Formats: structure tokens, sequence, C-alpha cells
RNA sequence: AUGGUAGGAUAGUGGCCUACCAUGGUUUCAACGGGUAACGGGGAAUAAGGGUUCGAUUCCGGAGAGGGAGCCUGAGAAACGGCUACCACAUCCAAGGAAGGCAGCAGGCGCGCAAAUUACCCAAUCCUAAUUCAGGGAGGUAGUGACAAUAAAUAACGAUACAGGGCCCAUUCGGGUCUUGUAAUUGGAAUGAGUACAAUGUAAAUACCUUAACGAGGAACAAUUGGAGGGCAAGUCUGGUGCCAGCAGCCGCGGUAAUUCCAGCUCCAAUAGCGUAUAUUAAAGUUGUUGCAGUUAAAAAGCUCGUAGUUGAACUUUGGG
RNA sequence: UGACCCACUCGGCACCUUACGAGAAAUCAAAGUCUUUGGGUUCUGGGGGGAGUAUGGUCGCAAGGCUGAAACUUAAAGGA
RNA sequence: AGAAUUUGGACAAACUUGGUCAUUUAGAGGAACUAAAAGUCGUAACAAGGUUUCCGUAGGUGAACCUGCGGAAGGAUCAU
């Protein structure tokens, strides 16, 4: 069968891109990355989950 | 037809691509020394990897043979002129104990920083792209320049430039033409 | 004294006893008959032009169920009759019968991918305008 | 076919061709044959090293002019915008006879996935003359153009109605004075995308650069395309369906509360650009010389001799001045 | 002399024991000296089937051997 | 000077015929292959799978397979 051709990408929650204070784009993506990866620590519970899923 | 003009890439990428190993020592580099893309850490990496063998190549001639000394004493003095390795280390030998990180200090990008004339590393750079800094009376607009030791003391700010002369600088032909 | 002649004058018997061996190693098989030009669709290539027939449905191989989307083609060359495979969505729709399609490999050589059986190609373009776009809506079709 | 000797032949050399002679030349270090969806290279993609593919295509060679031949001119052509034929095409006709070659620019047809205006000029660039002056779809330049590539707009800054994230006191309020912030009242500033005097540019205009006049308040001047189980950033939100629609590159969802389908809101990724299919690359140390595997995973020939191939003990002036 | 004993050796045909090493492991004085990657050289394999079949070519009287496809199909088949 | 024409030549278009490679592709018919939700008759293998499996061969055999010779152990034993 071919019916179900596409079925899913019909019923997709349409949903929107959201506007932003954009991301800076070069040198400067170094000074910004650097600060996060680790210069204020950042977090000290073993190591660093780079992007934590809300527990 | 004409003499087909000649060119080698400078870059030599890595053998493994991804690593939370070597990666998080580039971002410790960029960063600390200004830089930009990974297409710098890998330029250098090449040019050290270049020199490195002309030592290996030699060492394996005897010692004393014409070729070995000449390059060594010509090889070396090319690196004394760029500050790279000291005076006191040059036996040959030894150039091998030169890691990436020594070269970087002799990039203009940063030699400015040290000659402070720059808030942080950044205010060290726009400062090069924007025609601002100068060696003789001559501008240089490119971070990667490589400091020739015996210049260094001649590093400016030029006549042209706004921070040492010819005029105020655009935004000033504005606070004086609205009171 | 392992199995090979070793002394000095044992050039002759070596340039032969590798050149024989190489045979079997599969690769050096393709490259001497080389197959690539006679056998297979593209011959000594990478890409090609074809025009569709039906819109066939091929279910699964099994640890799977999965009824995927394939198209027969007509090439614009040997003529083989091939099938080929579509990506993204339904993707099917956008390949409206007897249309012009631009085919390429499946990065596997020969061979045959994932959960599909005798199948060996993907649909890159149509009309020549992406699929990639005529699914992220950067263009549309004539 | 391979050489000798002599002549013809050519602008010459030479079995180029012929007189007579001799029986040679190539061949597992791959000849001759078959294939090539082959015009060669410079070079293009890929890019740690070593590599693998593609170079019909902007320069250098060669080859055709619809097939095939033969030759007139000229130094210079086996010319095809030159001619004879032949054959495969197809045009005019008062049917007697004529005349014809886009794979030059254009354009239409056909083929097919697959690719554009019957437009303006010798002004540059250069070439042809008898020649400064003609002429030149060579060249240029406009039109169409998402092939790629470069730059980079699509909103800033206030203050406010609260919420706050600090701080100085808290004998309990809470204010507060350095701060981000949800706002559905906000008001002053700023521009060009479009429109357009002029100058410019241009052979001649379009555009660009300039700039008078104009032009930003959300229902604008509105940014899309692809996902939101995993791979792999991100919804155990709401609604419908009930192993049927459908999705899913692969693992797999769906058989009444579906984190996959259809769709709402919501968020994630790229962003004037995304996807999709095909071919190739890296990934591929799954073609390997650098760098593989061969006890059973797929692989040591049944065992030995061998002509090629390939490797091959050491020793021939060191030392000192 | 010979059988014998023991001492030693060279060449076997194996065996035990370790593991310093190697390996996916089971185990291996060789499967060791291999990412610190290279002593000499001959064969073979590159997913599972289709199938060592169909084809041609060839050796045999025949049984049959050696040579050896592809289309198609498939997400595993397998080792310890 | 010298046109039509013309002798024989070398050039060699053409076309007819064979004759062949090399691609195509038809086709009464056979023989297999594979993919499928649950159709048949069986129970061969995996346990000592109820006759222990397997090779190479030869002949049987509703079908899986069964039986001779000599191997192998991947064995159900590394044992006087």
């Amino acid at each position: 069968s071919l019916a179900r051709a596409g079925k899913v990408k019909s019923q997709t929650p349409k949903v929107e891109k959201t506007e932003k204070p954009k991301k800076p784009k070069g040198r400067a993506y170094k000074r910004l990355l650097y600060t996060r990866r680790f210069v204020n620590v950042t977090l000290v519970n073993g190591k660093r989950r780079m992007n934590p899923g809300p527990s | 037809p004409r003499a087909p003009r000649t060119y080698s890439k400078t870059y030599s990428t890595p053998k493994r691509p991804y690593e939370s190993s070597r990666l998080d020592a580039e971002l410790k580099l960029a960063g600390e020394f200004g830089l930009k893309n990974k297409k710098e850490i890998y330029r250098i990496s090449f040019q050290l990897s270049k020199i490195r063998r002309a030592a290996r190549d030699l060492l394996t001639r005897d010692e004393k043979d014409p070729k070995r000394l000449f390059e060594g004493n010509a090889l070396i003095r090319r690196l004394v002129r760029v500050g790279v390795l000291s005076e006191d280390k040059k036996k040959l030998d030894y150039v091998l104990a030169l890691k990436v990180e020594d070269f970087l200090e002799r990039r203009l990008q940063t030699q400015v920083y040290k000659l402070g004339l720059a808030a942080s590393v950044h205010h060290a750079r726009v400062l090069i792209t924007q025609r601002h800094i100068a060696v003789g009376k001559q501008i240089v607009n490119i971070p990667s320049f490589m400091v020739r030791l015996d210049s260094e003391k001649h590093i400016d700010f030029a006549p042209t430039s706004p921070f040492g002369g010819a005029r105020p600088g655009r935004v000033a032909r504005r606070n004086a033409a609205r009171k | 004294g392992k199995g090979k002649p070793r002394g000095l004058n044992s050039a002759r018997k070596l340039r032969v006893h590798r050149r024989n061996n190489r045979w079997a190693e599969n690769n050096y098989k393709k490259r001497l008959l080389g197959t690539a030009f006679k056998s297979s669709p593209f011959g000594g290539s990478s890409h090609a032009k074809g025009i569709v027939l039906e819109k066939l449905g091929i279910e699964s191989k099994q640890p799977n169920s999965a009824i995927r989307k394939c198209v027969r083609v007509q090439l614009i060359k040997n003529g083989k009759k091939v099938t080929a495979f579509v990506p993204n969505a339904g993707c099917l729709n956008f390949v409206d019968e007897n249309d012009e399609v631009l085919l390429a490999g499946f990065g596997r050589k020969g061979k045959a991918k994932g959960d599909i059986p005798g199948v060996r190609f993907k649909v890159v373009k149509v009309s020549g305008v992406s699929l990639l776009a005529l699914w992220k809506e950067k263009k549309e079709k004539p």
C-alpha cells in the first residue's frame, strides 16, 4: 500500500520558530563558548553534563 | 599555456575527528589566545610538524657533515629571528622541544596585548583588522603575522591612525557637527 | 624456511607467485574484467539520468513490518529495470509518474542497505530541483 | 609481416609503393584480441599523513563538420558558411528541371530527469585588410537566471503596570537602588526594501554609488524549510484513530489513556535558504605500500619438484696526524 | 664387546608447567617477538544466501573434476 | 591556344552478396530459484534428539533421508 504516504508529517504540531537575542558568529563564538565550557568552575558535582534535561 | 603557478594548503587536519580529550585543549587555547576557527591550531600544527623532521632527518646525518651544519646553522638562525626558541638552547637537538604553545606568543595577535595598548587579548585583535597598529611606519591588517624579534620594539599606532595623529575618527565628525 | 623461495635470484618467481595470489583478494576481482564497465547500472559511474514508470510498495527483511516507498526506472543509457528508494516524510508525492529523476548510490557499493532486500538506489533530484527542497520548501515544482 | 639492394613516389626520410631477394619482427616483465556510458593534459572535488574518484566544459594539443571519398585554388586546405560525385536526409517547382548541410549565433522542433532572449553596439579586447577612416553574433553588453559563490536587512533604545534576581535594615512589615526580567496601555527617536526630481554611469540605457522628495506601529514592509523514542539537539503536552489509515534511511511505532501516524498549541535545527533523490568521497586499517584477516568467525592449496617472478652469509683504507 | 646405569650432547616424535607475552575468547613455546605497527616469499577471504549452480573454455570413456558468473533477494548468518 | 569527348590506367566512392563476431531480443515447452500469517504429508538435525552427527564417493528412496566402504571428531572418551 501507498495510502499511508506521509501520514505523520500531516498531523504535526504545526508549531513555531520562536524569535532572538541572536548568537554572535566567529572569533566571537570563542569569547562566548570558553566562558561556559569553565571560568566561574560552572558546576562541581563529579563532572559537567553539557546540557541537563530538567529533573 | 605559461608557468602553472605553484601552491601548497598549509593545513593538516586530524587523524581522529571527535574526544571530552583533546577538544576541551583547543577551546584550552583559542580562547586564552584571542584566534577564531580550528583552521588555525591547524596551520601552526602543520608548520611545527614541518620543522620537526628536518631535525629528525638530520641528527641520522654523522654529526659534522656539511649538510647537517650548513642547514642547522642557517635552519636554527631562522627561529632565533622569529623569539621562538631562545639564545642560551640552540644546539640543534633540543629545536624537537617546541610545542604548539611557544609560537603563539610570537603572533602579533596576542605580541600586542603584551606593549599593552589593548584592554584584553579581542581589543587586541579589532585593533589589527581596523588598520590601527604599524611596525616601521608600516600598517600590518592580519593577526597571523609572526613577530620578527628585531623589529617588537618598533610595534605601534600610526599617523594614518586615529589613536595617534591623523584625525579624531568618524564618530567624533558627528559630536561636533551636533553640539 | 617458510613457504616462499627467499635467495637472490628468486626475482622471477615472486612477481608471479603475488600476481597470482592477487586474484581471489576480491577487489583487484572488480578491477580487471572491470566488471564497474559491463555489469551493473552506472557502469563506470557516479550519477544518473532516469525517468520513472509505477510507484512500488516493498514491505520490510525481518527483525522488523514497514511498508517502504520505492520507484521503478529508464536509464538515459542502458535503458535496465532497477528499483530505487525515496527519503523523509511522503517525498512520495513530488515524484508524479513519468517525471525526470536524478539517481545516485546507497554509500554501500553493489551492495544492499539496512532493512530493504534486491535494492540498491536513492532519489537525490526531480525535474533537477533537490527533494531535500521539494521537503524543506525552499523551492517547488513546475 | 622484417630487413637487404635499386628505382619510383614526396617538399622530403622510410616497404610509402613496387621490382627481385633473405625469413625474419612481437609475446606471462601481458603482445594481439574484447570492453570503455575515453577526446588528452593543465588541473577539480576530498582535504593528517599514504590516498581514492572526476576532469564533455573558460588556456595548450588533436579530431570533425550528415556520412564516405577524390581534387580546384593557393605559401598555407583533403577545407565543408569550397566544389564534384556516391549514399543517407530533406527543400522548391508551370514536373522541363533547379537548389541545399546550426555540433557559428540566435532561436524552434525533437529527445528526454536535465539547461536561457529570433533582443542592443565596434564604445573597450583584438584580427582583416589595398589599409588611421570600413567590417567583424570574434567579441563585448544587457534580457532570462536561486549553478555556484561573496556579503548581510526582517527591528532598536526608553520609560511604565506589575513579577522579581541582589541588598542597606529585618523588634514581623517589607520596602528598596544595583539590577535582569514577564509586558496585550507604552511614547519620543533611526532607516532602506521600495517608489523617485537631478546629476552621475552608459556607445546607448538598466543597475550600482550619490542623493530632493517621499517611505515602520503588529491586521505590518508579516521569514521559511525540516524534526521534536532512539541514533541526535528538543514535548511521557492536548485533541482525533483503533495492527486500520498512515509514518519509519535502520532499530521500530499503531490491536481505546499513541513521548513516532492526522492535526492544534508548544518547543529544537539550519536559516534567504532548507530538504529529497542519485553518483562519489572521507568515515574505510570493511582493499590494506604506510595498515587488515586466514586454529574454529569467510579464508593455508592434497603434498612435493620446478622455468620465469622475488629475495639472497660475509670480506677488498680503517685509523691516526 | 653386548645388554644395562648414569653423565653429556646433536636430530627427532610428542608431554608437562608457567605466563614475562598474545588473543574475542576456549587456549597457544608458538596462534610469542604487531598500533613501540616492516627478517625472506607462494597461495587465499572480504556481509548472509542465490550457488560451486547457469554458462562458456577445458581434462575424462563415463562417473566427474578444475575454471567460475549475474539477476534477484536479505538485516543479519555466525564465533567463543 | 585548345572544348566536347576519349585510351588505358591508379585512385576509390558506392551498392549486392555472402560470412561472421559482438551486443540486443522473441518464443509451444521445460527446469530451478527466492518472497508469503496462519495449506499439506512427515520428524531428518539440536539432548545419547531416541540408529550419535559430518565428509568424499556409489547406488537406492512419496520427502526429509536410508545403506555399503574408508575417513574425521566439530563426540557421548585427552584414562590400565
